[PDB]
């Protein structure tokens, strides 16, 4: 809701989820009783359907596979020549 | 239809009306 | 467009 709407997760101004929510809501509510299968089954439909939105949200917009191999080569050190050089001078002046 | 689907209620009107103001808000400040 | 922005609100009280 911050940054833009149609970034949603569920699919609330992009996509027609929230009437799939509706006919959801008009399921669960003329039930007089309660019971565990009947509420948790469907709360896999209101995280399943919405977990696989925002997957298919941030693959496109920053490279996903991108950054999330070169933040690792920054910690774990993958380019290992490449601050073997920093070590070097950064030696000769932390003295 | 029914009123515990439609929940609830008047923030979501209120809602509605801002892109209303926003349809006249977007609209000018492209003849400015 | 008084009545007309609480018309279509009106309007979608009963698509929601």
């Amino acid at each position: 809701e911050n940054q833009n709407v149609n970034m949603s997760r569920t699919g609330s101004i992009l996509k027609n989820q929230e009437d799939t929510f509706a006919a959801e809501l008009h399921r669960l509510k003329q039930q007089p009783l309660f019971s565990l299968v009947d509420f948790e089954s469907v709360l896999d439909r209101i995280r399943s359907t919405v977990a696989e939105h925002l997957w298919k949200l941030m693959v496109e917009e920053s490279d996903l596979l991108g950054q999330l191999k070169i933040i690792k080569d920054f910690y774990l050190l993958g380019r290992g020549e490449l601050f073997q050089a920093f070590i070097d001078v950064a030696q000769n002046m932390l003295k | 239809s029914e009123s515990v689907t439609c929940q609830s209620f008047e923030l979501t009107l209120r809602s509605c009306l801002y892109p209303h103001i926003g349809k006249q808000y977007l609209e000018c400040c492209g003849n400015l | 467009a008084a009545a007309a922005a609480a018309a279509a609100a009106a309007a979608a009280a009963a698509a929601a």
